[PDB]
């Protein structure tokens, strides 16, 4: 509550979210948008957390 | 043991729950003690969590992704989670009437956005 | 009699064709109980009373069909 | 007795048609148990008791139908 | 000639039970092949249930073929 | 009666071909649908399909031996 530090957070794309190790453990629908939807929602969620912390 | 963390406050936070029934995209499924890993999308329904006895708290979730872990953990991440007593019956009729008249009346994303708002308002008004 | 003795052996064999419905009935309730118990917790309760009561109703077709075969 | 001997050999063939329910019944309980043990949770308990008790109930139709075919 | 004619029909109609024994070996292998790609039921684990499950389903075909070949 | 029963023995015994024909398609349907889930291609699912098809085809070869023996011996 006085000082700060410059951190960084990585964001995966649509091709990296479906190529994970334990990605098939969840009941995800392959017919609908699940890989591209989870990657696009993570970019807006990480930008909101970085703007609030900044 | 639930983890209902929204984007404004924490509901469950710590693991101190028993049963929880949340409306998902497929059906109205409910988690028990240690549910299996079935991370599915949550629809705009009522997410009630029974606390031991009959001390359940009806939380009208706006839709999210009810993720379940394999170690007796249920993470219900939603955008908005309000109770059933925090909504009025007179003010809810104004939004449902304006979305029905605006549907199929223009172009672009004006007609497509009115159809999703009319379906979510009709499900919340029938559970009073 | 030759005609009465020939019809008795054919009656016990034709009545044994009904075992496909009784054998698959016990496996149908066991397949849903094995997959449904993994969700927790319907092993010792909930589905426990339905598996015992559901298996007795499906087994009534095999016991009734076997009584007419042994009596002919 | 030519008619009695002809019906004795035909009784063991028509009664053996019930093996389709007993043969496919043991595989229906094993297919749902193998696909459920790979995710939540193990295979040494819970589903292990239902697979052993479920296979013994579905196999009773094949043993009961084989006794009437060998005694005719 | 009635006893000799009934011996040929005793092994033909009794072979109808091969539908349950033939499809049972493929039903147990279809669930194991689709479940092994979910990471990582390969060595043992699912291999012991598939080998023991296939022998129990094949007991109906070996028992039905003994009464047909004994004529 | 002996010669007339030999022709019907090779026809009624052919009813077991429904399990052997459908068994080759049931094992091939799970292998084709599971291979497109990334990446059961080399071995793994391809090696189990050759060994798994021999167990399902054993019922058709054993049932065909009893039908052919009545018409020749």
């Amino acid at each position: 509550g006085v000082a700060f530090e410059p951190s960084v957070f990585p964001s995966f794309s649509p091709i990296s979210i479906e190529e994970s190790p334990k990605l098939s453990e969840f009941e995800l629908e392959e017919d609908q948008a699940i890989p591209t939807s989870l990657s696009q929602i993570s970019l807006t969620n990480a930008i909101l957390n970085a703007m609030a912390e900044g | 043991k639930v983890s209902l963390v929204a984007p404004h406050q924490a509901i469950f936070t710590n693991k101190e729950v028993s049963q929880v029934n949340l409306p998902a995209s497929s059906g109205e499924m409910g988690v028990l003690a240690n549910h299996v890993p079935t991370v599915e999308e949550l629809a705009p329904g009522v997410v009630e969590v029974i606390e031991s006895s009959g001390t359940a708290s009806k939380y009208f979730v706006s839709g999210g992704f009810a993720s379940i872990l394999p170690g007796s953990k249920l993470s219900i991440s939603t955008v908005e989670a309000h109770p059933l007593d925090a909504f009025s019956s007179e003010n809810i009729k104004s939004l449902l009437a304006e979305a029905q008249k605006n549907a199929s009346s223009a172009d672009e994303t004006v007609a497509a956005e009115a159809a999703i708002e009319i379906e979510v308002l009709e499900a919340l008004q029938a559970a009073v | 009699m030759q005609l009465v003795l020939a019809a008795k052996y054919i009656g016990a064999a034709i009545a044994t064709i009904g075992l496909t419905g009784a054998g698959i009935g016990i496996a149908i309730v066991f397949a849903a109980l094995i997959n449904g118990t993994s969700r927790n917790p319907s092993l010792r309760n909930t589905l426990f009373p339905f598996a015992i009561l559901g298996f007795a109703l499906s087994e009534a077709t095999g016991l009734f069909c076997l009584m007419i075969s042994f009596l002919l």
